[PDB]
């Protein structure tokens, strides 16, 4: 049956497999008609150098332009004569390149995408009409404000590291940009083990790893500062103003990881547009929908492999500022001390779902492994996962948050018209309490 | 590797404000104690026999 | 409920702060010596 309990026991189990040069196989069966047949690379900017910088972002949309053996445009009238949606993406640590697909002519799949992973036409009519969309991208970046503000979010901390750097990069390289440059890159970085490889569906193990069939895959990071700082842009004609504000926190393999899930969730969020009103339990949503002090927030976190971000993100009338603010730092603090094992319940039971919640669907599931094999290696440990939320205590949340946040230096990212945004000063002597 | 004293301090008092707060008042009793009885010795050794304190004892009961 | 939580060992300390606070003021109790007070 459906038991919570032994709901945890029944599921397609991890499966792995390796291959010779690095490669990485593994897979889980859905007993789906439909797979999602995707890889994932640690390849990142972090990797890359300061003429590197947003290449691999360049060099994203290029492969889908054609390749070695399929010239330009010939590859997808192949991948649409199936049916199947393609898709691919990259991020500051990982690129995940991957095809939902039914789960008949998959063994096209991987060789169609295996020679996409390395073989690749690389053609300067391309390059300029590609050098020219992100250039005209570049541009355009500017009009959503989200993702704007994060990029100097991290500059402000991780300054000095090639992990504060933009993802797409500046934009004079990508007019400088060469090919020969990606080659290296396309070379370097590529190779197996960085290579991993996963899929999900009806696909059986080895029915996998025997069609993962020969082809071929392949043949430097720091510890990061953390910058006590501030960053504003203030510009006053806009009608509303970002925050962001965070603290730095453990990587992705570390202990507390979790313990910390559940603050952010207790914590909670707030949103013009709830239907929550007024009585809900998120002192925040209380607030922020009855004095609508903000328009809308949301925390965060973002662990990267040695490192962690632990923050909210919120947007508030420009006389509303600070006192969002005030409030914001009550919640964390008084977690610090004061809380309480009730509130621990009903934040450890929504993570919970939203654990449970995410774990539907092909993709999803095809796509936890890629990561976790590039974090945890095969680790998918679902029903520890359980076991791993028993663990998380009230002295533990408080003894947890006691480091992480208590008297530390926080980063504070802004976006105009800021200027209400009280001084640094305020906000440091505002994280300790003086036990008010 | 040892953590300095610093390292241990903070940790140790400085972090809860309170403590931060509790040793002032302490050392501050100690202090004065030590501290006033340093500089008399210091002002009286650079005044001899200037003084009853020295002087008296010429003629104190008898 | 009542869970008092580490306001308890906070509390714990704030007393005996002044009341340290008046010993230090002058009070009336002398404090055998330890460490030189004055005969």
């Amino acid at each position: 049956t459906a038991t919570y309990a032994q709901a945890l026991q029944s599921v397609p189990e991890t499966q792995v497999s390796q291959l010779d040069n690095g490669l990485r196989v593994a897979s889980e069966q859905s007993s789906q008609p439909t797979c999602t047949v995707g890889v994932w690379i640690d390849a990142g900017s972090r990797y890359e150098s300061e003429k590197n910088n947003g290449a691999g972002y360049f060099v994203e949309h290029l492969a889908f332009k054609g390749t070695k053996n399929r010239p330009g445009n010939a590859l997808e009238k192949e991948v649409e004569s199936m049916g199947a949606h393609l898709n691919a993406y990259s991020t500051r640590e990982h690129t995940a390149y991957y095809i939902k697909a039914l789960s008949k002519d998959l063994p096209k799949a991987v060789e169609l995408l295996a020679d996409i992973v390395q073989n690749c036409s690389l053609e300067d009519s391309q390059i300029e009409k590609e050098r020219d969309v992100i250039l005209q991208e570049l541009q355009e970046n500017d009009t959503s404000m989200r993702d704007v503000v994060f990029n100097y979010l991290h500059a402000t901390a991780f300054q000095g590291t090639p992990l504060a750097q933009s993802v797409e990069g500046p934009s004079e390289n990508v007019r400088k940009l060469s090919r020969a440059d990606l080659t290296e890159y396309l070379s370097r970085h590529y190779k197996a083990p960085r290579m991993v490889l996963a899929a999900a569906g009806g696909l059986e193990h080895r029915q996998l790893l025997d069609l993962a069939q020969k082809h071929f895959s392949g043949l430097t990071l720091s510890p990061c500062r953390f910058t006590g700082s501030q960053i504003c842009h203030r510009e006053d004609g806009l009608p509303l103003a970002h925050v962001a504000i965070a603290v730095e926190g453990p990587g992705w393999a570390h202990p507390d990881n979790v313990a910390l899930q559940v603050a952010n969730a207790i914590i909670g969020h707030y949103d013009c547009t709830y239907g929550g009103g007024a009585h809900l339990s998120s002192p925040l949503a209380s607030i922020a929908a009855t004095n609508k002090l903000c328009q809308s927030f949301q925390t965060f976190n973002i662990c990267y492999a040695d490192t962690g971000l632990l923050g909210a993100h919120f947007v508030c009338d420009h006389m509303s500022i600070d006192d969002m603010m005030f409030v914001l730092q009550g919640q964390w603090m008084r977690l610090c001390t004061s809380a309480t094992e009730s509130e621990v319940l009903r934040g450890k039971n929504l993570l919970r779902n939203a654990l449970v919640s995410h774990l539907d669907g092909t993709t999803p599931v095809c796509e936890d492994i890629g990561r976790s094999l590039l974090t945890y290696g095969r680790r998918i440990p679902l029903a520890e996962w359980e076991s791993r939320i028993a663990e998380v205590d009230a002295r533990v949340v408080r003894e947890v948050c006691s480091k992480y946040f208590y008297d530390q230096c926080p980063a504070v990212a802004g976006f105009g018209p800021i200027e209400q945004l009280p001084d640094y000063n305020r906000i440091r002597s505002g994280m300790f309490w003086l036990r008010f | 590797v040892a953590p300095t004293l610093t390292a241990r301090l903070y940790s140790l008092l400085f972090r809860r404000t309170s403590t931060f707060a509790l040793t002032i008042v302490v050392g501050a009793l100690f202090f004065e104690r030590a501290f006033d009885q340093g500089a008399d010795a210091i002002y009286e050794h650079i005044n001899e026999g200037k003084l009853w304190k020295h002087i008296k004892h010429k003629y104190e009961n008898k | 409920r009542q869970l008092a939580r580490n306001w308890v060992p906070t509390a714990s300390l704030w007393g005996a702060v002044g009341a340290v606070g008046l010993v230090w003021a002058t009070d009336w109790r002398l404090i055998l010596d330890w460490v030189p007070y004055i005969n």
